[PDB]
């Protein structure tokens, strides 16, 4: 399942802000 | 005729924000004068911190940046939009900014604590909202666009980690890093990955448009428990937004598809907020039918749900972080980048 998908990547945890 | 009383309202909302933008608070407090007691979050170059202000006993939010962390990061002029911008604002769903200073090694930006936590947290604890839990949320995200893009700014890093629900369940949008002033175009490349514009990630210059690209992904992240885009490194989301395909849990309501749709839009002739009809394409679209305007702007409506309040300065609805001591150099460190905050 799509769900299952996302809680098995590494994505889950707090996203970081990105920028050149 | 509704369309009048937002313009006048508007209208006196934006004097109040020139007045406070063309003359910025500043230096209206000093670090010894709040008791440091617990991290709430951090990020690259600095952390929040829970703190007591001595004299009243309030509780406030303290960011705290590493001025030498900022210049490496090439964050400067980024640094210097957020203080500037967030002492001019006032809406009910904006953190406020109570007191800024800045020492030899430190900025600081003393907050509001929203006790309830980030949304994140709740979000991926419970997994996903109801659609009418969603909506709730997201129409008061749509009230703060419409106010702060009326003012010029774009915000440019809606997530759930940077929105908190305060005692009466009502969101807090926070960060304001990359948020800046500017009448037409930017081309700065910066947000989170998941919630990146196409014309961000493609290097165009881009518009408020950008935020309402956001709002699209944060009511679907909402909704679904996952956002429409993800993978286990940004090159492969990139990939998947400027792909031009979006797929929809089999549970969404068609009108909830539709208006993802039309925020998700790659295409900027026709991506909602950015029409000739303004954010008022988003307000009258049937997922928002249910939705008193008013009545969310004056926090009368009931909330899905109340934070567990504890008491004054409890911490249990925010995860542990490292605390580091604070170190106030004996030398000015950067004293000319940060002149003005
Ligand atoms: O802790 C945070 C944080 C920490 C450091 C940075 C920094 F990169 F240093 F600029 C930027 C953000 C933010 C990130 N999302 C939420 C977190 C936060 C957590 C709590 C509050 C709060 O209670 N009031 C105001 N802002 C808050 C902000």
């Amino acid at each position: 399942t799509t769900y299952a998908d996302f809680i098995a990547s590494g994505r889950t945890g707090r996203r970081n802000a990105i920028h050149d | 005729s509704e369309q009048e009383s937002v313009k006048e309202f508007l209208a006196k909302a934006k004097e109040d924000f020139l007045k406070k933008w063309e003359s910025p608070a500043q230096n209206t407090a000093h670090l010894d004068q709040f008791e440091r007691i617990k991290t709430l979050g951090t990020g690259s170059f600095g952390r929040v911190m829970l703190v007591k202000h001595k004299e009243t006993g309030n509780h406030y939010a303290m960011k705290i940046l590493d001025k030498q962390k900022v210049v490496k990061l090439k964050q400067i002029e980024h640094t210097l939009n957020e203080k500037r911008i967030l002492q001019a604002v006032n809406f009910p769903f904006l953190v406020k900014l109570e007191f800024s200073f800045k020492d030899n090694s430190n900025l600081y930006m003393v907050m509001e604590y929203v006790p309830g936590g980030e949304m994140f947290s709740h979000l991926r604890r419970i997994g996903r909202f109801s659609e009418p839990h969603a909506r709730f949320y997201a129409a008061q995200i749509v009230l703060t666009f419409e106010y702060l893009h009326s003012l010029d700014l774009i915000y440019r890093d809606l997530k759930p980690e940077n929105l908190l629900i305060d005692q009466q369940g009502y969101i807090q949008v926070t960060d304001f890093g990359f948020a800046k002033r500017v009448k037409g175009r930017t081309w700065t490349l910066c947000g989170t990955p998941e919630y990146l514009a196409p014309e961000i990630i493609l290097s165009k210059g881009y518009n408020k448009a950008v935020d309402w690209w956001a709002l699209g992904v944060l009511i679907y992240e909402m909704a679904a428990g996952y956002p429409p885009f993800f993978a286990d490194q940004p090159i492969q989301i990139y990939e998947k937004i400027v792909s031009g395909k979006v797929r929809f849990p089999s549970h969404f309501s068609s009108d909830l598809k539709d208006l993802l749709r039309n925020l998700l839009q790659v295409d900027l002739t026709k991506r909602f907020g950015n029409l000739k009809n303004g954010v008022n394409d988003i307000k009258n679209h049937k997922w928002f039918a249910t939705t008193d305007w008013i009545a969310i702007y004056q926090r009368k409506v009931e909330a899905p749900f109340i934070p567990k309040f504890k008491g004054p300065g409890d911490t249990s609805n925010f995860d542990d972080y490292e605390e580091e001591e604070i170190r106030v150099s004996i030398n000015e460190k950067c004293g000319k980048e940060f002149s003005e905050f």
